[PDB]
């Protein structure tokens, strides 16, 4: 008769699962927008620093 | 050495050494075979491992200037979708099953028999996409308790589609040839097949002959020669 | 029983809210936030260094804290730990099983963490008054195979397995002190979060599980997929995670929306993703599929804006540096390859 | 002067029908075309794992060179006999023995690569680099120390009875080394080849399938068929040889018609990319599919 | 770890004598290896060099083509053979270890030292300081002085400050002219941009008072410079 209580946990767990708050996913979208926008500056992936300072640049062999 | 200084020389001098020592034990374990070994229940794995002793459990043996390592992975119950592709390039697959064990069934149904379920493990390793030229070393374990339990009780109930003379060498030509039937390729795979013997020195040669004749298979292959 | 159909009942019905709740918040698209934005250019990336020198597949790599050394794992039983400026092999270790699946560095750069198929997790000290690097702590206990290990702090680890169950440790005793269980299918990844209060794991039943880490108790569960999920991990926000799954599809989870943000998939590609990895701004996704060439995604337009062509077999591990500045794809030709 | 006298003392001067010479150009560029693609070719792929590749090219370089050398031959060679000065005629012949030093020295090496791949039970290759560019180095010094050995001290410009009719001015000495040499590399090549079939028959035999059966009838099918593509073109050239080491001036006839059985020579290298790349399954699939 | 050096002693103007030192405590077939000769009451200067794996070898021009240097690695052994002594080969010696790799602390151990008597281009180092009273609890200051640019082109700065006390064997407190060693306290801190270098001390105790030395390992030799006593 474990059966019952294994329900008991998955209904508890569903329990704990449904009692919490959303925010409509404009906001959750504005954040990432502000994320990204903010640290683009720091990213040398999405635009390339001079050669100047590459770390991995090749020398001449 | 005309940009580097005192310590990065000394940096490449390690870097080196490491290389080396990385070549040197890289090629002292490409002459070893990669048996991975297989199975089902109570076929009889741990008596074969037992028979050419020396999550998965790693046997190291030799055999006339030749050295065996074998991976039993039967001790793993986890979902095998997930982690075979670990043993892409094993030479060999030995697969076990036991031919005296058609009239038992499975604790989970009672119309599902203990035989069935080795010709679906044997069909769902036969034709796996990692395994396409990889060669089979088919097993029947326990021929003894066999013809005790043909001799009285024919083997109709596995087989009702049979029609033979109720002894051990059509009955066991039987059960050959339907697992080998379920071989897909039959070109770039080659099947072996033996029956178990009590001494261990049968097993052992019929390992080494099959794994020597994949071995030259792959060297014509290579040398594009074939 | 009466008992049994009623509780299914009950669950049943918990379902259809939840779902109704999660559906209700659910009003407007991420594509229709970003598409006013500018895309980025075409990203040409080129092979600056190559790091050969394994002689088996590659599974495993993990960046450093000073983004300038990795660790790599291979299936010849060797974890590597190179100079990625000048392609000097800073450490070679051997291992005691061969069949390694996951690797892991630690934050402050003493101690290494490996283990998988064997069901134990060691730990090896780099700075030794020895010289040496030698084996500290080996954490066994999980009855499956370990898919994913990261380390919480200098004492702290955390590592999920095969057997449906995660647990975070302690590697001065060495028993577990939280256990992580709730899980259908077998677990592939996890990821810890840049505060390192939470982690989210994704398992082969084609669901992830966001947990507490002071507490122990499974906290958010994310659905959406239709296969196995082989990699996940965090938005550099820390509030987003996006998880690659075998059906060819990445696709974004936020954790205060339990909704779909985007997927990412395309009709020519029917391979599956092996490894998800982000930017320093989040601006890039990259994902490695198993079509003998990784990809990169622009992780906010769900387009791609480059390839990283360069590798003739399975890609399977995929870092990026903490400032941004490289990154490595390493791939079962035993070949690995830094981008910049 | 002295060509003239050891043409006159020879016989070829004496008394010294395009179609011959068009036919020979065709066959020459057929072979240049086709052995420069079978090159270009392996350039095309990467995937070097694989030892066998470089052989290959090399082989194929050598065949290239040949070609290009007996071009020259055929195009500078008719008339321009008279009129030149003997150190070019020299050259003439040096490149035609290193090229087809580079040829057959080839096939020896290909050959020591095959039986020494085929007799270590390895399951696994080990990645050795050593022995493929020693092999190389080697064929190619081979080639060009004997090309250019008669402009170093061999010939017979001062000793008229002494040196061949074919070429007037190569001594009796430097064929007959050409003769051991050639007769040796055969030798060893058809003993190599004469143990791989059986110790893949003795192995699969112990076994006995359909795939062994099959596997061990057709690799004697394409040593049988290797061997006897490689002596049936190299074999009446070096007969002609060795009769003309036996034969005196002014005595065979058949001799002034040598150019007949050198083409044959030349249709060797007409038929060594069609059997080493093209009657095997991966190179076939190689070559096929880009 | 430790080092266990012998050899030295009283010798005549004619003779050849080794100097042995084994190490026990960490790996040694992956550590290179040094050697260091100080003169009684005076300061210390570089011998030879040896590197991992018996790669490349290295001398002091002084005695450049006299001294021979081998390694016995199973055995964790080293040996420094000198022949036809003369009257400066009189000193104490001592063998440093070293390993290089990113982020390594070469010159981290300085063994013990062994005294041997004889009976009877470069960039200079210098430090005009070589007294200073001081009273516990207050800061000391020293300042080193080279005749080059000791910033490499990598960004390193090759500079090692090491402490010497009276009876007691040297030890690492600063290299590469930044960090600090293992197994002292953070009140030592050093420096310096270019030319000048300087040593710092915070507050200090009875176990500060000896001599401080500066040594450059920009390239080779390894000149060492005049130390700078601390008494109380
Ligand atoms: C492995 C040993 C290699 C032997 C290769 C055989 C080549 C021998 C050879 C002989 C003659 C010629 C060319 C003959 C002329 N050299 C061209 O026809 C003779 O004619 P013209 O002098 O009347 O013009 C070329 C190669």
């Amino acid at each position: 008769t474990a059966s019952i209580a294994q329900a008991r946990k998955l209904v508890e767990q569903l329990k704990m699962e449904a009692n919490i708050d959303r925010i409509k996913v404009s906001k959750a979208a504005a954040d990432l927008m502000a994320y990204c926008e903010a640290h683009a500056k720091e990213d040398p992936l999405l635009t390339p620093v001079p050669a100047s300072e590459n770390p991995f640049r090749e020398k001449k062999f | 050495g005309c940009t580097l200084s005192a310590e990065d020389k000394a940096a490449v001098e390690r870097s080196k050494m490491i290389d080396r020592n990385l070549r040197e034990d890289g090629e002292k374990a490409a002459r070893e075979v990669k048996l991975l070994l297989l199975g089902a229940g109570e076929s009889g794995k741990s008596t074969i491992v037992k028979q050419m002793k020396i999550g998965i459990v790693e046997t190291h043996f030799t055999f006339k200037d030749l050295h065996f390592k074998m991976f039993d992975v039967g001790g793993q119950r986890s979902e095998r979708k997930k982690w075979i592709h670990c043993f892409e390039g094993v030479t060999a697959i030995i697969f076990c099953v036991a031919l005296s064990d058609y009239d038992l069934v499975l604790a989970e149904d009672e119309e599902m028999n203990r035989m069935h379920e080795s010709m679906k493990l044997f069909d769902s390793i036969c034709n796996n996409k990692w395994f396409t030229d990889t060669s089979i070393i088919l097993f029947l374990n326990k021929k003894d308790l066999f013809e005790e339990k043909i001799k009285k009780s024919p083997l109709t109930i596995c087989y009702p589609e049979y029609a033979g003379s109720n002894t051990y060498e059509e009955a066991a030509a039987y059960i050959q040839c339907q697992f080998e039937d379920l071989n897909k390729r039959k070109d770039t795979k080659e099947i072996y097949t033996h029956f178990t013997c009590a001494t261990d020195t049968k097993n052992v040669q019929f390992v080494f002959d099959a794994v020597t004749d994949v071995i030259i298979k792959n060297n014509l292959k290579d040398c594009g020669l074939f | 029983g009466s008992e049994l159909d009623q509780l299914r009942q009950e669950a049943e019905q918990l379902k259809n809210q939840i779902r109704d709740a999660r559906k209700a918040c659910a009003d407007a698209t991420l594509s229709q936030i970003t598409n006013n934005i500018d895309p980025v250019g075409r990203i040409q990336m080129r092979t600056r260094r190559t790091l050969r020198g394994h002689l088996a597949k590659i599974y495993a790599m993990h960046w450093g804290t000073d983004s300038r050394l990795l660790v790599s794992a291979s299936q010849d039983g060797k974890l590597i730990i190179w100079d990625s400026y000048t392609t000097n092999k800073v450490h070679a270790i051997p291992l005691r099983s061969s069949w390694v699946m996951t690797c892991a560095y630690a934050p402050s750069g003493n101690y290494v963490a490996c283990g998988g198929l064997d069901n134990i997790c060691s730990i090896y000290n780099l700075k030794t008054r020895e010289g040496n690097v030698r084996v500290s702590r080996e954490l066994a206990g999980h009855t499956g195979y370990l898919s994913c290990c990261r380390f919480l702090d200098d004492n702290q680890i955390v590592t999920s397995s095969g057997d449906t169950t995660c647990a975070l440790w302690d590697i001065e005793t060495g028993q577990q002190t939280t256990t992580f269980t709730g899980h259908t299918g077998d677990v592939m990844s996890l990821s810890l979060a840049p505060d390192t209060r939470l982690f989210v794991s994704g398992a082969c039943d084609a669901s992830a599980k966001l947990w507490d880490v002071r507490e122990g108790m499974c906290r958010q569960t994310f659905t959406g997929h239709e296969s196995d999920i082989n990699a996940i991990c965090f938005f550099p926000n820390g509030n987003a995670f996006a998880t690659g799954s075998d059906d060819a599809t990445c696709r974004l989870f936020d954790l205060r929306a339990d909704q779909e943000l985007m997927t990412y998939s395309h009709d020519n590609i029917i391979c599956g993703i092996t490894s998800v990895s982000f930017s320093k701004s989040g601006r890039l996704l990259l994902a490695g599929y198993d079509d003998f060439n990784c990809n990169v995604w622009d992780a906010l337009k769900a387009d791609r804006a480059g390839v990283l062509a360069g590798h003739d077999n399975r890609v399977s591990c995929l870092g990026v540096t903490d400032d941004g500045m490289a990154v490595a794809t390493g791939s079962w030709d035993s070949f690995l390859k830094i981008w910049n | 002067e002295t060509l003239r006298e050891h043409y006159q003392y020879v016989g070829k001067l004496a008394g010294r029908s395009t179609l011959t010479t068009v036919l020979f150009l065709v066959i020459c560029s057929f072979i240049v075309l086709e052995n420069l693609m079978v090159l270009i070719a392996i350039w095309k792929n990467n995937k070097f794992h694989n030892r066998m590749y470089f052989f290959i090219g090399n082989l194929a370089l050598c065949d290239l060179l040949a070609g290009i050398a007996y071009k020259v031959n055929i195009l500078m060679s008719g008339k321009k006999t008279f009129s030149l000065s003997p150190t070019v005629w020299f050259l003439r012949e040096g490149s035609m023995f290193v090229a087809l030093g580079a040829s057959t020295c080839s096939l020896l090496a290909i050959a020591i690569e095959r039986h020494l791949t085929m007799i270590k039970m390895r399951p696994y290759d080990a990645n050795k680099r050593h022995r493929v560019f020693l092999l190389i180095g080697m064929c190619w010094l081979i080639a060009f120390t004997l090309g250019a050995l008669p402009i170093l001290g061999w010939n017979c410009l001062h000793n008229l009875p002494d040196c061949s009719t074919i070429l007037p001015l190569y001594s009796k000495k430097y064929i007959a080394f050409c003769i051991s040499i050639f007769t040796a590399i055969l030798v060893t090549i058809v003993i190599l080849y004469a143990r791989i079939y059986f110790l893949v028959k003795s192995s699969s035999r112990k076994v006995a399938n359909h795939n062994n059966s099959e596997r061990s009838m057709a690799l004697l099918r394409t040593v049988v068929i290797v061997v006897s593509v490689f002596i049936a073109c190299w074999s009446p050239l070096f007969i002609l040889f060795l009769i003309d080491v036996a034969c005196r001036v002014q005595a065979c006839p058949i001799l002034f018609k040598a150019q007949w059985f050198i083409v044959l020579a030349v249709l060797n290298s007409a038929m060594n990319p069609v059997i080493y790349t093209l009657a095997s399954k991966e190179m076939r699939r190689a070559f096929f599919r880009l | 770890v430790q080092l266990v050096e012998s050899g030295g002693g009283l010798v005549q103007p004619g003779g050849s004598r080794k100097l042995s030192c084994s190490a026990s405590g960490f790996a040694f077939s992956s550590f290179g290896m040094h050697w260091v000769r100080q003169a009684p009451e005076k300061g210390l200067e570089w011998v030879a060099y040896i590197s991992s794996g018996s790669g490349t070898i290295y001398y002091a021009d002084t005695v450049k083509g006299r001294f021979t240097i081998s390694r016995d690695d199973p055995k964790n052994t080293l040996f420094l053979q000198m022949t036809s002594l003369r009257s400066e080969d009189t000193a104490m010696y001592y063998c440093v270890r070293s390993i290089y790799y990113y982020g390594s602390s070469p010159f981290d151990f300085w063994g013990q030292g062994t005294t041997l008597t004889v009976s009877s281009s470069d960039i200079v180092m210098t430090q005009a300081t070589s007294s200073v009273p001081v009273t516990p609890g207050e800061s000391v200051s020293i300042s080193c002085r080279s005749s080059k640019s000791l910033l490499h082109s990598n960004g390193n700065t090759y500079l090692y400050w090491f402490l010497q006390r009276p009876g007691q064997s040297p030890q690492l407190l600063i290299y590469r002219m930044s960090n600090l060693a293992s197994g002292v306290p953070d009140r030592f801190s050093g420096s310096g941009s270019g030319t000048a270098f300087t040593l710092t001390i915070s507050r200090l105790e009875a176990e500060d008072v000896g001599v401080y030395y500066c040594m450059q390992h920009l390239e080779y030799p390894l000149t060492f410079g005049a130390g700078t006593k601390l008494e109380l």
